[PDB]
């Protein structure tokens, strides 16, 4: 009672809200030419929609972990009303990205990726910051899911940042606002595990008290945790699949358990294998060249005992860290170094400071219209 | 047309006037900041015709004393028996340093103004800010200002006045953009100068390469920029803190007290109620300090962006001739 | 900028002239009054402008631009702090 009730006076609504869509805008250009020119305000249409996703979402988990196999909520959601939002036309103005942001929203919680280069090839429209935030935030899931660290730790460090030139305002970030910045935070905080050595590109979106919360974690993990591995991937699950919101904690139900438990599976044999590599991925390549000896001394730090060490360094070199050449006949090891460097982000703080202080100088401006 | 605001009109300066402000140039008294003398000029086509200007020559050195009435009395009786009269439509200052308001000529500013409407402020700005965009700045001061003239004061006037909001980053009047018809004698020494005399414009050009080998500029520059903002905001930000020490922090332990002794006693006063709040010095609003501040640092940015635009086209001119 | 197209203006009455110039010689007969008199103006701008040519230099260049890139940074930053106390005391 209550709670259920609420999901079924939701769902009504949206299926009465779907059937009128379905029937209306097709034709119907006197009911929205009438919706063009009386009203003074603009702002509500956008908000409804996201609204409406981010309720969806959260009924849709809670009716899913409650029945857990057979039951009608993927296919109804998927079927009439998803794939009737995505097929007809969009309403003139960024309406058809709102409604693709929500299919796109709906296709990640469901994991059944790939469509993504018709959703991006039909979505040729103009990136007004609000639909440049959202395309992001998807598109870095996308990347971290496609196992593409280097891509994907840009396109969450735009967006954790914020500076993506929004001017929102009339609450449409929206009631999730620190938790979706977290989100984000999380899985650059992953990403930043994966690629450190190389970045020197954490300052722009993490701030120096959680580069040195994180950088302990990180040099922890790649030298001895287990603590470290299970308080990340605790954090994060929780954070991936975004379930919006649980139910309520009690012996009786399994149901939501079930859930729970292909959860935790799915992302801990992907993130256990990519946590193995960033401890091979470690070590520092300290010089380019190694004759035999320092080969050997590097054997000893692999691996000891004794017995099988040259085969595995095989397949711990070829899982990706080292390209190189061999000499038979020299004896020496040959292989390059990867570098990388610095002073690139202070080029975009020079275009960004110009930007703030010019916002500055529209607000005092736009204050003193008003004392004329 | 050339209307701004008010009755006044966009400035039109002669050459002429230029070449007799540089006669009496920037020496002979390098750091004194000596207010060089006034602009005359009349009203005319869409705009106001300066046609003229004399010195004004004080008792300089490194000191520079105030001077006698006869001297701008018996210059302006002798200018009207050459040409026309004295019609006095602005005044004008270089004087040593790269563009600043030295307070006490924001008040002879706003003095000249309240008499007189129809007048331009000049600054004159050339190889002491680096010569260098915006050389020549040509400034009228608020009508919102000038109507609630006089006065300022220190808190008093000030926090009225201020509190019905006047503008003070205000209307700077656009000089040269077409002919003024008298350009036709020096158009007819410009075709012989040139001619058999290019060893003097030659020269004129060679003495460029001297200057810029020799000089410091940029650095020098910054250094007496890094300078002045330093003096300036750190007058502003100690300013700043004694008023807000005052306004808040005395008035918080106030309440703080006021509350703790409970603050109303019914059968007689209320004796120490009656001693409580009494105004500080500054209660409010030192806006004569504070506006005089702003357009100081609002001098201070001018020459940070007309630094920063001497920097990029000689970073993309020293990159351009290397490459090839 | 101005003087940045006078000088432009002048570069290419340069490139015309000593087109020009060679091609007197080409023709008939020609260049004998700009010989190695126009030969030490090109060597006299060439020694100035750019100085020396090797590749510890231009380094030095590309390095010196930006650091006059960084202090051209900086003043934007000095400019933006001062917006940001401006900003807090016009409210």
């Amino acid at each position: 009672q209550w709670l259920w009730d609420i999901i079924d006076e939701f769902i009504y609504q949206f299926q009465s809200f779907s059937q009128y869509r379905c029937k209306t805008a097709k034709k119907s250009e006197e009911e929205i030419d009438f919706l063009r020119s009386n009203p003074k305000i603009w702002n509500v249409h956008s908000v409804l929609n996201v609204l409406h996703s981010l309720v969806d979402k959260s009924n849709i988990n809670r009716q899913l972990e409650v029945y857990t196999s057979g039951g009608d909520p993927e296919s109804v959601a998927g079927e009439y009303g998803r794939h009737s939002l995505y097929k007809m036309l969009g309403y003139f103005s960024l309406v058809g990205l709102l409604r693709l942001h929500s299919l796109l929203g709906d296709y990640y919680q469901a994991i059944k990726v790939l469509e993504n280069i018709e959703l991006n090839k039909k979505s040729m429209y103009s990136r007004v910051p609000e639909c440049q935030v959202t395309t992001y935030y998807y598109v870095g899931f996308a990347y971290l899911m496609m196992r593409r660290y280097q891509d994907a730790i840009r396109v969450f460090a735009n967006i954790l940042l914020y500076i993506q030139r929004t001017k929102s305002m009339f609450q449409r970030t929206t009631y999730k606002y620190e938790m979706i910045n977290k989100q984000n935070e999380q899985m650059h905080a992953l990403l930043a595990i994966a690629l450190t050595m190389y970045p020197m590109r954490i300052d722009e979106s993490i701030h120096l008290q959680l580069r040195e919360k994180y950088g302990d974690k990180m040099l922890r993990m790649q030298k001895g945790d287990p603590q470290v591995y299970e308080e990340l991937f605790s954090y994060s699950c929780p954070k991936f699949l975004s379930p919006v919101v649980p139910n309520y904690d009690s012996v009786h139900p399994n149901y939501h358990k079930e859930p729970f438990l292909q959860q935790l599976k799915v992302f801990s044999d992907e993130v256990q294998q990519q946590a193995q590599l960033s401890t091979i991925r470690s070590f520092l390549k300290l010089y380019t060249t190694m004759p035999v000896a320092k080969l050997a001394g590097f054997l000893d730090l692999t691996e000891q005992e004794f017995r099988i060490q040259l085969l595995v360094f095989k397949h711990k070199m070829k899982n990706l860290v080292w390209t190189s050449g061999i000499s038979a006949l020299d004896g020496e090891f040959q292989s390059a170094s990867e570098v990388d460097f610095y002073i690139d982000k202070d080029m975009i703080h020079i275009a960004d400071t110009k930007v703030a202080r010019r916002y500055g100088d529209f607000f005092i401006r736009q204050i003193h219209k008003f004392e004329e | 047309g050339g209307s701004g605001d008010s009755a006044v009109k966009q400035v039109q300066i002669d050459g002429l006037v230029v070449l007799k402000i540089i006669k009496h140039y920037q020496e002979e008294g390098q750091g004194t900041e000596v207010v060089q003398g006034v602009l005359l000029g009349l009203v005319v086509e869409d705009r106001l015709e300066i046609t003229n200007c004399f010195p004004f020559p004080q008792h300089t050195e490194d000191d520079a004393d105030f001077d006698e009435v006869q001297y701008q009395m018996e210059m302006m009786r002798s200018l009207r028996h050459v040409n026309i009269d004295h019609l006095h439509v602005g005044w004008y200052q270089s004087t040593y340093y790269g563009s600043f308001v030295t307070r006490a000529l924001l008040d002879s500013q706003f003095s000249y103004q309240h008499a007189i409407e129809e007048s331009v402020v000049l600054i004159y700005d050339p190889i002491k800010t680096a010569q260098g965009s915006l050389s020549l700045k040509a400034y009228r001061l608020t009508p919102k200002l000038m109507e609630v003239c006089k006065e300022k004061d220190f808190s008093p006037e000030a926090l009225k006045k201020a509190n019905i909001t006047f503008e003070h980053m205000f209307e700077e009047v656009p000089i040269v953009i077409k002919n003024s018809h008298l350009i036709n004698v020096l158009m007819w020494e410009l075709e012989k100068k040139s001619a058999v005399a290019d060893k003097h414009e030659l020269l004129s050009l060679a003495s460029s390469n001297h200057l810029g080998k020799n000089l410091q500029l940029l650095m020098d520059r910054v250094d007496e920029m890094s300078q002045d903002i330093v003096k300036y905001n750190t007058y502003m930000r100690n300013t700043s803190k004694q008023q807000q020490q005052k306004h808040q922090y005395q008035q918080r332990r106030q309440q703080e007290n006021m509350q703790r002794q409970s603050r109303g006693e019914p059968p007689l006063p209320e004796e120490d109620l009656s001693k409580l709040f009494k105004p500080p010095q500054p209660p409010a609003r030192m806006d004569s300090l504070l506006i005089a501040g702003q357009i100081n640092t609002y001098c201070q940015n001018i020459k940070e962006f007309t630094a920063q635009n001497l920097g990029k086209l000689f970073m993309a001119q020293a990159l351009q001739e290397y490459n090839n | 900028s101005d003087l940045q197209q006078v000088g432009g203006a002048s570069a290419r009455i340069q490139d015309a002239l000593s087109t020009v110039l060679q091609y007197a010689e080409d023709v008939l007969s020609g260049k004998v009054s700009a010989d190695n008199t126009v030969g030490r103006f090109l060597m006299s701008l060439v020694n100035q402008v750019p100085k020396i040519v090797p590749d510890d230099f231009e380094t030095m260049l590309n390095s010196n631009i930006n650091d006059l890139l960084m202090v051209t940074y900086l003043a934007n930053l000095t400019q933006s702090q001062i917006a940001l106390n401006e900003k807090l005391v016009n409210l």
